[PDB]
């Protein structure tokens, strides 16, 4: 996590405009749609057969909001992601058995979601800041795997 | 493999790119240079400064090639043969870098086509770029 | 694309494995589990302890499939249809993991077939495991 | 590193039995053969048209010894690979233009060469400790890229 002061202000300024509820549902739904293998964790979510069925699924929306919720908090402790994400890292490993590669896929989807939403405001340099952040978070979420 | 729907999706999204392909190609490059600095090792001879004409120049060539693969979506291996040869034999770009550019291309399109960049289209465009990458890397060994 | 030399190299090397493929399958899993512990996420229902019958049994299964692949080196897509299906629609193992098992398999053969693990044979086996990986992940999306 | 005293001792002890001369030439040569695209940096070496020409090329064998040497010395600063490879990291970026992915390809080749050489001795647990070192080395070397 080599976030220069200016990379950090940039992450923070944009994050101010985000509707985490909405972004969370979009990012998770889009993950399940672009990389359908990731659907392996949600067979209790019901119908994920088509894009509309995934995107509109009340369960996907609710889980996305949760995920992005934890992510936003992560954004207030950029200094200590590993600490911030420790119990969550354990849970994904030990209880949910989620391959950490899943965390990188979602980060990329999230980056595309932010670009989708902010248009021209998501400049090359802002993307570069967010690239470091999603990677920092995936790394923190994978730190307790064994 | 690309399904009829995928093909339709791609021709549609790319259709909208139209005349901006060149510029979006340049932009995808700059995004890549900034986010994945390791990709820069392949362009030691380029001026990578913002608004670099070399980058502009190169962005257009990449865009033309993508545009050519869309025009020949049913015969990509043949449409891209020459480019597959160049990459395998001269440039020898490590395969992992294709994924990085692909990614930066998806970000660029998303940032420019809000109405078209739907989940369905996003999925189609991602499979397409993966297929182009596969072709370009097919003759490596 | 496997050259004829490659197909030759592969069949010879695998030829030497013989009655030990099962043990080599089990050993490759064990090495995978220890070196890349994230791979363990896919086997929560297994006893991943050393000498576990679940691991031993699975090792045989994998080894056998490889056998079958070498045998139909000319028609992999077809020889492994069912397996491609299973992985794409049931197991849904992330594609990155295939590279990890492939590597632990090389390491295992190298440690067991010194004379036979020449540089050219090493190159062929790698390409081979790569092709097997491509086949197994071809129906993912 | 995140090596266990036991892991450290395993690494250290096997290395003591290594002929860097031979392992260095073989590791670099295998690289050029398995992943032909890495030859892009060694055109001046000559004829690398065949396994045979690669494996026999003295320039390859000699660069291979130089590489494993530096590697070998890094094994003595296992608790600060970053600082040991700082200048080498700059060199690789700024002078050689070597994509860090190459560091990972070699690392894996290295492990296959060790297994090749040590058979029995190169046990799962020993490979595991080596995998952590090669990853560690690759990361240190890539650390100064910008
Ligand atoms: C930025 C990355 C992520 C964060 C911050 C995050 C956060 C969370 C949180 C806060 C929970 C609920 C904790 C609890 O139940 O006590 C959770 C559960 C879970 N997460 Fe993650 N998550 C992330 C990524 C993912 C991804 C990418 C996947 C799968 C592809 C995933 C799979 C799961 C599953 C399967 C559960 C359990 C859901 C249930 O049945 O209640 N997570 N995650
Ligand atoms: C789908 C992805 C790609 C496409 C469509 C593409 C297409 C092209 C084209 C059309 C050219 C120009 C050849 C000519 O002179 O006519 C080119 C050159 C080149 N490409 Fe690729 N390429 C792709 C991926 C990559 C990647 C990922 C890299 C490295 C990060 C790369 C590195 C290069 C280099 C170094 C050159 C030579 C440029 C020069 O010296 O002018 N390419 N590519
Ligand atoms: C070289 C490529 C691979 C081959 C040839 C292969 C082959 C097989 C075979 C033959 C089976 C058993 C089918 C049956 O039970 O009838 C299987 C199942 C399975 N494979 Fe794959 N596999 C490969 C790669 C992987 C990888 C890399 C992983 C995960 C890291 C994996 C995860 C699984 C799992 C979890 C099962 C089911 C285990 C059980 O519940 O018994 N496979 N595979
Ligand atoms: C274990 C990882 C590696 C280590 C420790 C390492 C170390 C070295 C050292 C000590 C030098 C000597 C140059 C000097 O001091 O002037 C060197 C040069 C060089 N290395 Fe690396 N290297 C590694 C990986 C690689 C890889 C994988 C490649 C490409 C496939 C590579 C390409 C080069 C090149 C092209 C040179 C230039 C030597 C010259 O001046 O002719 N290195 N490396």
């Amino acid at each position: 996590m080599h976030l220069t002061p200016e990379e950090k202000s940039a992450v923070t300024a944009l994050w101010g405009k985000v509707n985490v509820d909405e972004v969370g549902g979009e990012a998770l739904g889009r993950l399940l749609v672009v990389y359908p293998w990731t659907q392996r964790f949600f067979e209790s979510f019901g119908d994920l057969s088509t894009p509309d069925a995934v995107m509109g699924n009340p369960k996907v929306k609710a889980h996305g909001k949760k995920v992005l919720g934890a992510f936003s908090d992560g954004l207030a402790h950029l200094d200590n992601l590993k600490g911030t994400f420790a119990t969550l890292s354990e849970l994904h490993c030990d209880k949910a058995h989620v391959d950490p590669e899943n965390f990188r896929l979602l980060g990329n989807v999230l980056v595309c979601v932010l670009a989708h939403h902010f248009g021209k405001e998501f400049t090359p340099p802002v993307q570069a800041a967010y690239q470091k952040v999603v990677a920092g978070v995936a790394n923190a979420l994978a730190h307790k795997y064994h | 493999v690309l399904s009829p729907a995928d093909k339709t999706n791609v021709k549609a999204a790319w259709g909208k790119v139209g005349a901006h392909a060149g510029e979006y190609g340049a932009e995808a490059l700059e995004r890549m240079f900034l986010s994945f600095p390791t990709t820069k090792t392949y362009f030691p001879h380029f001026d990578l400064s913002h608004g670099s004409a070399q980058v502009k120049g190169h962005g257009k060539k990449v865009a033309d090639a993508l545009t050519n693969a869309v025009a020949h979506v049913d015969d990509m291996p043949n449409a891209l043969s020459a480019l597959s040869d160049l990459h395998a034999h001269k440039l020898r770009v490590d395969p992992v870098n294709f994924k990085l550019l692909s990614h930066c291309l998806l970000v660029t399109l998303a940032a420019h086509l809000p109405a078209e960049f739907t989940p369905a289209v996003h999925a189609s465009l991602d499979k397409f770029l993966a297929s182009v990458s596969t072709v370009l890397t097919s003759k490596y060994r």
